RNA sequence: GUAGG
């Protein structure tokens, strides 16, 4: 079973591979001494991963208030 | 409406259709979001989007219409126009139709002789094809070419000759030079191995040329039509060496071209000539090739049509590009996949404009046939358009095809105003046809007519203060509702809605809340529970829809249901219980004050109130005159000197009071009744009543019987508590002997002296008995005034297994995956289970649940089949023409000096019609054309007839349909059918019903695959497809000697026919349990071996009777296992259906394809057409056919396509032309027009009322 | 599938160095003076025409040289711009083109490679098509630098700050107004699908939750109805020369109005005698009396 | 998607 950490870990590993891909092109357009970790990276892939997984997606539920136990299962 | 004729569309009919011609992608300004000129929207194509509005604004009035302004060209007319008028995109570049390529062979059809792959390589532009070539002018100028390739090879031979002198003088001259330079020891050496090398380089080169002058000499002499060249370099290599002879092309050019110059009527000649004299599957091939040439040839339409030309565009609001709150916005996908033909038409018009290379052009004319196909339907071919990724893009096929089409979901089951829905609650105080509906709905239902009445009643001043006033929902409202609803009736149903009794109608009744009320009688017909439950509730409003609703759709009228003819309305949970109290013999409680004599029944109640009487004594009563005495009290009377006649006057009974009552209950014409009603008895009287008495006495006697049954229930004071269930005290001596036994036998197997199988093989059998003694003791045990046998016993609520489990230890449990294990629990739910107890229970019950939820699945798609095949037959014709009938065994398991009837006859003959008239003893005892009821088999099995000639559908012959007479009397009536009524679907609903109710699996699969054959459901399914059975048992071919040879590979069996008949040789597993002797005499029906019969070989050799009667006992007999029952007239309907195709064999003289599928009618048809002519007619043999093939092999295109497969349909019947004509009820639906089965039937509609003269005289 | 085939159709073909594309080029500029002498009106030998033709075409297949080359660049430039929105292989067609535009405009007197030349046409090409056909609502090519100008700044704001900043903030790096900054974002969204799966797996679409808006409803229609018709009766229950001249003059049988003058010519009367009748009409209509049956349809 | 039938 894939708990919580697990599957978060898995689309926020998803999305950083985009961001390597996208940093690597960016490194084969880019110029050296041009070159500063604030500007290489890009946090759209991440972000937008999180945000994508925690909506629509099946493992993500509303939650049910009826009652406690309604929670708690 | 009188037909929807379908053919292949041309392209000058796609301009016909168009109001213009789309020119960009462009849909709506982004700042104006107005439509823009020449695209997609545009105004000028399709019409304007506001009601007579322009679009420049020279128009924006109304008075002024059917006028064009010069400014936009648009045409003031209502924007609904939008939604009919279409245009048409122009393509650049020709390209083929996706749907009739790249499928099954049925729709390609072999029109042009090559492989799929063929074409997948020529019209994807990755190969070349010769359109055309001047064969004849390529052999006129033989010889002139020959002598000219002759001298190209003299002259290659002469260069390549002067090529070695030089080499050689090369040689030579430096071996020489460097030998006598010396510059080291063996330059000469390397120099000349050097010059050999390139010598060797040169040869190389000079035989790859000759090979290629070789190779494209031999393909040049290999010229023909219809050739791929693979390779684009040898194409244009031999373009290069040669032209104006040959053409050649790629893409769909070459193959619109080859069609334009196709001859279909020389290939159907060849396919003939081929036909006629061929053999293997060479034979099958042509067979085909012959169907779809010959399609066109008789066929107006011409064959270029499979490569378009110009595409149609759907009218925009069938695309609507709405608009959304919140400045999003909303579009169909059918607008991105034009978007993109357009977008690629242009490049590729752009592109062919300036010169361009061969390689981009070409690339960009396969993207045109990859975007034009995905339009016609998308993910056909390669990976589905995702468009924006996460899912395909709906293409025009799809909308077409499967559960959410536009067939199955908006012409069959569409949605309808002026209804709604609620939870139910039972409502005991109602009639037979009354329903409680809360007051909103009712308001919201009939609101029309609740405004119509208050501006009669001048409450409301006018329409619009009625609506204010009904809005607001004032008491003066309420009055006037309660008023207007009353004879109105309105249509209850529930969802499943397994059966016709789904529907039924009911008179209304206002009621506070806010839930349904309804009958319980009627509860049990739905199969309505009140757990938690929800039903609709229609309204018809035509005069036609009320009168219908009032005369048939009653929910008094429906007493008896149509499976099997047995009353469904009474049941039976709470007041059959009441009943069997009341009508219970002595011992059901003290029988205090029990043998007095009583004056008359009101004495005896005063009794009863003073408590002295018990309501179960047997005591004496008198009954005053007009009280008809019991049935078999009709030769027994009283003693007198004079005669009586106690048919109709005083007599004194023996009985109980509670008898008395219930004999209150029942009508004053119907005889006593002294027994015990239960559940079986109180179902034959109420049969009876409803057999004998008019309909409205019938639901009086059952609402009284509803009220006295609910009253004598509570009265009852059945309960349920700790001590009401009891264990017995023997269980726990028995068992615990059974353990020590159990106990004994392990210890024998630690010592390794049995095997595990062993062991557990007879631990099952120990069990089994412990169990079954244990059952045994519990029955003895419990008595019969326990609360329990009270309510299991009469047949209210509750089956024995289920108290053996309750009380009684549980047993025996299956393991997982059909598995038994080997330690039974040994404890009831009443003492409590343990925990691996429940834990190998819960094993059992999961797998439980989960199969109902499958078996409704399957039990569902069954019916939908089953009403698709059957829905045509209708009972168009009063009396039949013929005589012929169908043998059936009136009493069967006769015992030895007695006659006995069979157990099923009610399932078999009763309800049948006699064709011919009987005569035992020289005189008539059924008279011809009356039905078989009790009185009538009796009488007829007393006077010892052991067979009868009952008239069926199946012998019966009709012009049109089936005639009533041989259909018998329907069930749910109980009177003969009337004209045009639907059997079919009755038929499939009956067959269908009870599919969710087999829910039975073999227990234990043994071990053994394939040996137990398939059982419950699947099996009916396997039967009615004619799928041959997993477990097939060959059969005996005819009279001979049969033996067996078990060869080591497998076995064998072989049997000589007699008379000198050829040798016939079968193959059997290994495993074969056979059962006929080795070298011995043979019959012809008899099976070879253990296992299921194989429908198709015994309708081969015996004949259409025996797989008929073979067929209907297999299906009867699977259902009657759990002990649903069924008339055989709903199954032959079925059976009858099936067999109606024929084979065609030797198709010499009918001159039609020969072992093709053909209609019997028209079978009949063309044999007397042929024998007028004068030639012999063709042969034919029947063949079985399951349903699903039969549905969709029917006549009419528009209900084959509305069946589950769509495209192949669709496609066949485009190609063939073929007209559908209107006649069926599945057609008629979609249409909605009226369907031609019972009120819509022509002689039923046009009568005219007249009031009589005297009538009008009267005033 | 098709891309697949489309890289095989690339196959292998000569690569192109400095000495064969500037040869190239330079029978490049002989095809076309040649094509140029041959399109003059003036008449030409027979055999120098041909030869002209000829080396014509030598020069159109050193052009198709020169493409078949560099289309692997081109879908290079191609991967690095799809994603957005336009199909890849559709945006490689479009380099395409605009690799014939730009060896259409190339010649060897640059003193550089193809390589550099090339490329810029092909990066114009591909950010046309982009800016041309990506969105179904389409965008004209000057707002949609705004958009995409907008994004990325917009982008870096959130990496720099972290955190949405004000729109005055925004209007301020992009120098605009907010009204313009509200205008710009809105223009940029993109349709939705009405065939969505409306969040369930089956049996459900977003097309079939939102009702639209042409439909008659029947109540308003009906109530319409008895409107003119208690209307029609009223005026009828007025003098039958008041009913015409009122009907005429607010056009109850046709859609347009008619003017008072314009009521003058027909029932020949003055622009002042149909003004004075349709006072008194307004008048009597005004009456508690003909009022009551009007006052609930308004 | 998940509940109830
Ligand atoms: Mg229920
Ligand atoms: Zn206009
Ligand atoms: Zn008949």
């Amino acid at each position: 079973i894939r708990n919580v950490g697990e599957l978060i870990q898995n689309q926020v590993r998803t999305g950083l591979a985009r961001m390597e891909r996208v940093v690597r092109e960016r490194m084969t357009t880019q110029d050296v001494e041009a070159i500063t970790p604030q500007t290489l990276i890009n946090i759209r892939p991440v972000v937008a991963s999180i945000k994508e997984f925690f909506g629509t997606s099946q493992l993500s539920q509303f939650m049910d208030q009826n009652n406690p136990l309604s929670g708690l299962t | 409406f009188d037909e929807l004729r379908i053919g292949l569309a041309t392209a000058d009919d796609i301009r016909q259709w168009s109001h213009g011609e789309v020119k960009k992608p462009e849909t709506i300004n982004y700042r104006t979001l107005k439509p823009e000129k020449d695209g997609l929207f545009c105004e000028k194509i399709f019409g304007p989007t506001r009601d007579w509005e322009c679009y420049c604004g020279k128009y924006k009035r109304v008075r002024f219409k059917g006028i064009i302004c010069e400014r936009c060209g648009v045409e003031v007319t209502r924007a609904k126009v939008r939604r009919e008028r279409m245009g048409h995109i122009e393509l650049a570049a020709p390209v083929t139709h996706i749907w009739y390529f790249k499928g099954v062979p049925s729709r390609l059809g072999y029109l042009l002789d090559l492989a799929p792959k063929d074409l997948e390589k020529v019209i994807y532009f990755a190969a070349y094809m010769i359109t055309f070539v001047d064969e004849e002018r390529r052999t006129r100028d033989l010889p002139s070419l020959e002598a000219h390739v002759s001298v190209e090879r003299q002259q290659i031979e002469q260069r390549r000759d002067s090529d070695l002198e030089a080499r050689a003088k090369k040689l030579e001259t430096d071996l020489a030079e460097l030998e006598a330079e010396g510059a080291k020891a063996d330059v000469r050496r390397k120099v000349r191995e050097g010059a050999e090398r390139e010598m060797k380089q040169l040869r190389d080169r000079a035989q790859r040329e000759i090979d290629r002058l070789d190779e494209v000499w031999n393909r040049f002499k290999n010229l023909k039509v219809q050739d791929l060249e693979g390779d684009e370099l040898l194409y244009r290599e031999l373009r290069d060496r040669f032209g104006t002879y040959f053409d050649g092309s790629m893409g769909a050019a070459a193959l619109q071209k080859r069609l334009e110059s196709f001859d279909l009527d020389e290939e159907a000649e060849r396919l003939r000539e081929i036909i006629r004299t061929g053999k293997g599957q060479k034979k099958t091939r042509a067979l085909k090739r012959l169907k779809v040439v010959s399609a066109f040839l008789q066929t107006s339409n011409s064959p270029k049509g499979m490569v378009l030309d110009c595409v149609p565009v759907i009218p925009p609001d069938l695309r609507p590009m709405v608009q959304l709150d919140g400045g999003r916005f909303a579009t169909s996908d059918l607008n991105d996949l034009y978007r993109r033909v357009i977008n690629r038409n242009n490049r590729l018009k752009r592109l062919l404009d300036l010169g361009a290379p061969e390689i981009i052009v070409n690339n960009e004319k396969r993207m045109l046939q990859e975007a034009v196909d995905a339009l016609f339907d998308n993910g056909r071919r390669g990976r589905p358009v995702t468009g924006p990724g996460n899912r395909p893009l709906k293409s025009l096929s799809d909308m077409l095809k499967g559960k959410q089409g536009r067939f199955r979901q908006n012409l069959l089951g569409k949605r309808v105003d002026y209804s709604a829905r609620s939870v139910i609650v039972v409502g005991p105080q109602l009639k037979l046809h009354q329903c409680g509906l809360p007051k909103a709905m009712a308001l919201e239902l009939f609101k029309p007519f609740v405004m119509k009445r208050l501006v009669d009643l001048n409450h409301a001043q006018n329409i619009k203060s009625a609506k204010r006033m009904v809005e607001r929902g004032r008491t003066v409202v309420y009055d006037v509702l309660e008023e207007v609803i009353a004879e109105h009736p309105v249509l209850l149903n529930r969802a499943p809605t397994l059966h016709r009794l789904g529907i039924q109608a009911f008179e209304p009744q206002l009621v506070e809340g806010k839930a349904i009320q309804i009958h319980p009688l009627v509860c049990t017909a739905f199969n309505a529970d009140f757990d938690g439950d929800q039903m609709a509730v229609h309204l018809p409003l035509s005069a036609e829809a009320q009168a219908e609703a009032r005369i048939l759709m009653l929910s008094s009228n429906n007493i008896l249901k149509p499976a099997d003819g047995r009353p469904v309305t009474m049941p039976t949970q709470d007041m059959v219980l009441g009943l069997f109290f009341l009508t219970t013999d002595s011992e059901g409680r003290s029988p205090k004050g029990e043998g007095r004599a009583f004056g008359s029944s009101a004495e005896a109640i005063m009794a009863f109130d003073a408590g002295d009487l018990t309501l179960q004594a047997k005591i004496d009563i008198r009954f005053p005159v007009g009280t008809i005495p019991p049935r078999g009290f009709e030769p027994p009377a009283r003693e007198e000197g004079e005669p009586e006649w106690q048919q109709g006057d005083t007599f004194t009974l023996k009985t109980t009071l509670g008898r008395a009552l219930f004999n209150e209950l029942l009508p004053e014409d119907y005889p006593f009744v002294d027994y015990e009603v239960g559940k079986k008895q109180l179902s034959e009287i109420v049969n009876d009543l409803a057999e004998r008495y008019p309909k409205v006495i019938v639901a009086a006697t059952l609402d009284n019987l509803k009220a006295a049954g609910f009253f004598w229930a509570t009265r009852s004071g059945v309960t349920v508590a700790i001590s009401d269930i009891v264990v017995p005290d023997a269980k726990k001596e028995i068992v615990k002997g059974y353990e020590g036994q159990d106990e004994k036998v392990q210890k024998q197997y630690e010592r390794g002296l049995i095997t595990k199988e062993e062991r557990t093989q007879e631990l099952i059998a120990i069990w089994t008995k412990a169990t079954n003694e244990v059952a045994e003791a519990m029955n003895d045990n419990f008595p019969k005034t326990n609360p329990v046998s009270m309510m299991v016993n009469s047949g209210a609520r509750g089956n024995m297994m289920q108290m053996r489990q309750i009380a009684g230890m549980r047993g025996l449990v299956s393991n997982a995956k059909n598995e038994t294990i080997p330690r039974p629990i040994k404890a009831s739910f009443r003492e409590g289970l343990s925990v691996l107890e429940y834990f190998i229970s819960t094993h059992g019950a999961r797998k439980g649940l989960a199969d109902t939820a499958l078996r409704t699945a399957d039990s569902g798609y069954l019916t939908r089949r089953l009403v698709d095949v059957s829905q045509d037959v209708i009972i168009r014709e009063e009396d039949c023409g013929t005589e012929r009938g169908l043998k059936l065994p009136i009493a069967t398991r006769d015992a030895d000096g007695t006659l006995r009837k069979a157990e099923d006859v009610e399932t078999s003959v009763y309800a049948r019609m006699l064709a011919e008239d009987v005569v035992i003893d020289g005189k008539v005892i059924a008279p011809a054309n009356v039905d078989l009821g009790d009185v009538l088999i009796d009488a007829l099995v007393a006077h010892g007839v052991e067979e009868v000639k009952t008239r069926s559908i199946l012998t019966c012959e009709s012009q049109v349909g089936t005639c009533a007479m041989c259909y018998g009397r329907s069930l749910a009536t109980g009177k003969l059918v009337d004209i045009g009524e639907a059997v079919g679907i009755i038929a499939a609903q009956s067959i269908g019903e009870p599919g969710t109710q087999l829910t039975m699996r073999t227990f234990h699969t043994g071990g053994v695959a394939g040996d137990d054959i398939t059982q419950g459901l699947p099996r009916v399914v396997e039967l009615f497809e004619a799928r041959t059975p997993k477990g097939v048992a060959p059969i005996s071919e005819a009279s001979g000697r049969v033996r067996i040879e078990e060869t080591e590979k497998t076995k064998k069996i072989v049997v000589t026919p007699d008379d000198g008949s050829d040798e016939t040789a079968f193959p059997i597993s290994k495993r074969a349990r056979l059962l006929v002797g080795e070298g011995d005499h043979v019959e012809v029906g008899q099976k070879l071996t253990v296992g299921a019969t194989n429908p198709h070989d015994v309708l081969r050799i015996l004949g259409q009777r025996a797989v008929q009667v073979h067929l209907v006992g297999e299906v009867q007999k699977v259902y009657n296992s759990q002990g649903v029952s069924i008339h055989d007239k709903h199954i032959e309907i079925i059976i009858r259906q099936m067999l109606r195709r024929v084979t065609i064999i030797e198709s010499g003289d009918a001159e039609l394809l020969p072992g093709e599928l053909v209609e019997r009618t028209k079978f009949e048809t063309e044999n007397r057409r042929v024998v007028q002519e004068g030639g012999h007619p063709a042969s034919g043999r029947p063949q079985l056919m399951g349903i699903t093939k039969a549905s969709l092999a029917t006549e009419s295109w528009l209900s084959a396509a509305s069946f589950q497969e769509t495209t192949r349909v669709l496609t066949d019947a485009a190609i063939n032309a073929k007209s559908d004509s209107l006649i069926g009820l599945k057609e008629n639906v979609i249409i909605g027009k009226l369907i031609p089965a019972g009120t819509g039937l022509s002689r039923y509609r046009n009568i005219r009322v007249e009031p009589t003269e005297e009538a009008k005289a009267a005033m | 599938d098709p891309v697949k085939d489309y890289l095989k159709q690339i196959g292998k073909v000569p690569l192109l160095n400095a000495e064969q594309e500037v040869e190239l080029a330079k029978r490049i500029e002989a095809g076309l003076f040649a094509e140029d002498k041959l399109a003059n009106s003036d008449k030409l030998a027979p055999k120098l025409k041909r030869e002209l033709e000829i080396i014509a075409e030598d020069g159109r297949r050193a052009k198709n040289h020169l493409l078949e080359a560099n289309l692997r660049l081109v879908v290079s430039l191609a991967k690095r711009y799809t994603g957005r929105g336009m199909l890849f292989l559709d945006l490689i067609q479009e380099g395409n083109l605009g690799l014939i535009r730009a060896v259409e405009k190339f010649d060897y007197t640059k003193g550089y490679k193809f390589s550099t030349y090339a490329t810029w046409w092909i990066r114009q090409a591909i950010t046309r098509a982009m800016a041309d056909q990506a969105r179904t609502i389409r965008i004209p090519v000057h707002m949609v630098e705004v958009i995409n100008k907008l994004a990325r700044v917009q982008r870096q704001m959130l990496q720099d700050l972290g955190r949405e900043p004000t729109p005055e903030e925004l209007a301020k790096e992009l120098d605009m107004t907010p009204e313009k900054v509200i205008e710009v974002q809105k223009y940029g969204r993109e349709p939705i699908s009405l065939h969505t799966p409306l969040g369930e797996d089956g049996d459900s679409e977003f097309g079939d939750l939102i009702e639209d808006s042409e439909a008659v409803v029947p109540a308003d229609a009906v109530s319409f109805t008895l409107l003119q018709e208690q209307l029609h009766s009223v005026l009828d229950t007025l003098s039958e020369r008041e009913a015409g001249v009122v009907s005429m003059r607010f056009g109850l049988t046709d859609g347009q109005p008619k003017t008072l003058d314009e009521i003058g010519k027909v029932y020949g009367v003055t622009r002042e005698r149909i003004r004075q009748i349709e006072s008194k009409t307004m008048s009597k209509l005004r009456h508690p009396s003909r009022s009551q049956v009007l006052r609930d349809y308004l």
